[PDB]
């Protein structure tokens, strides 16, 4: 039918922030209050339209809990984009953002590091409590290499579809995407 | 705690990946089937409904479902 | 020791199984291709050598090899 | 091309006897002195000719170590045949054969239990030491429902091909085999 390609997204962030919940919300439009610590690293795939192009996104969910961050087995190499996710109500998860983005670059080590797609999701905004300010997070994202930032709510699906849309477009606008099966 | 943990997992990934790709190759060939390499429509669909049908069967006894 | 162990494993099996079956379905269709549903020989082979070729590529970046 | 089917073999037996080694020997014609305790349960597949029929054998290797015999998750249901394997130099592994064969029936629970294919492999015969006598093991197999017995040596590949040949024929002569993909 039409041309197809694949992108590889690596979602990172401290244990708790909502990475697993953000991914499920996007991929299966489902959520659950019942937590379930993610160990190791796993992934999903979803296909959506991206300007007459049919892109299949390989979304990797990772472990935020240090005592499970086992493998790390360069399953990062593909990564056409990296999603830095934190808990808006939990300030530390925002503090350590540099830990992750850095860590990513060191592992992945993508050509043209100063332009690699990064999307920052400020999760759980659906809670009254809130220790990190949008402006703050904003001031930070731009401050990097003007990477987009989205306040999200894996729970009430705020900007989940929207976040991944941009996640899809920046990774794609980087020419790194792999073709699929089109003889 | 199992030290070999980085094994089943790492394989779980590999296989999940394969299963994705094989899925491509199929629909690929399945399409390349009704290309100018022509052959009935609705049928090629039943073929699917045939395999997917047989699949359930075999797979089931494979995993002891 | 991981209590969820009966998870990755149980999936490892399921996926290993799928990968076996999909392998069938392919060679099936791949054959059903050059059936009376006819189409070149040696080529249908290159198609394979083509996919298996592309496969390596995509799969690789999928697992970060 | 030709018609195809699949068989499911469940290899059982105490930890040590050589189940993993017997399977590898048969499937990949490989062996290793380096042990490696099998946990959970895994399987392989091999295709060989069985009288103008093309049979793919799904061979399941299991855990002999009780503290790993986790799942047992009725991955036995398929089982068209069960291979009871023991360590010829280790008498206990022969003593507990009834434990396994029984256990199998209870789990699998196949129609016509009094005729279900069973193959008993007396492994490691390549060691001078030997506590179980062929006749003894023989006397036992027949004593069940005259099931075949093979003295094997996963190490020097004695009767490995031969064992699985019979394993293939008895499971097949039971009509339980599943068809494959032949429209
Ligand atoms: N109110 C609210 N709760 C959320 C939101 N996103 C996630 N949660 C909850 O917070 C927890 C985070 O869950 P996960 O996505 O499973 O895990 P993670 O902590 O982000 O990542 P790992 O610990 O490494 O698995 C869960 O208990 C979710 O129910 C959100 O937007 N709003
Ligand atoms: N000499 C000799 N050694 C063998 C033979 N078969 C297996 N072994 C060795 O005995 C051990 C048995 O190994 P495995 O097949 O891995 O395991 P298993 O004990 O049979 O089953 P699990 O413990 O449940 O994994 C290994 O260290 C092998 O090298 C044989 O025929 N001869
Ligand atoms: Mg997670
Ligand atoms: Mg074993």
């Amino acid at each position: 039918s039409r041309k197809k390609v694949l992108l590889k997204v690596i979602i990172l962030g401290d244990s708790g922030v909502g990475k697993t919940s953000l991914m499920n919300q996007y991929v299966n439009k489902k959520f659950s209050n019942q937590y379930k610590a993610t160990i190791g690293a796993d992934f999903l795939t979803k296909e959506v339209m991206v300007d007459d192009r049919l892109v299949t996104m390989q979304i990797w969910d990772t472990a935020g809990l240090e005592r499970f961050q086992s493998l790390g087995v360069a399953f990062y190499r593909g990564a056409d984009c990296c999603v830095l996710v934190f808990d808006v109500t939990a300030p530390n998860t925002f503090k350590t953002l540099d830990s992750w983005r850095d860590e990513f670059l060191i592992q992945a080590s993508p050509r043209d590091p100063e332009n690699f797609p990064f999307v920052v999701l400020g999760n759980k905004i659906d809670l009254e409590n809130r220790q990190v300010a949008t402006k703050r997070a904003q001031a930070w994202c731009y401050s990097k290499n003007n990477i987009p930032y989205f306040e999200t709510s894996a729970k009430e699906a705020i900007n989940v579809e929207q976040a991944f849309q941009t996640i899809a477009r920046n990774a794609l606008k980087q020419e790194t995407e792999v073709e699929l099966y089109n003889e | 705690s199992r030290e070999e943990f980085e094994q089943i997992l790492q394989e779980r990934n590999e296989l999940k990946a394969k299963v994705f790709l094989l899925k491509e190759e199929l629909a690929y060939f399945q399409r390349e089937l009704l290309t100018d390499h022509r052959v009935p429509s609705l049928l090629l669909e039943a073929m699917k409904v045939a395999v997917r049908k047989q699949r359930k069967k075999i797979k089931a006894k494979m995993l002891g479902t």
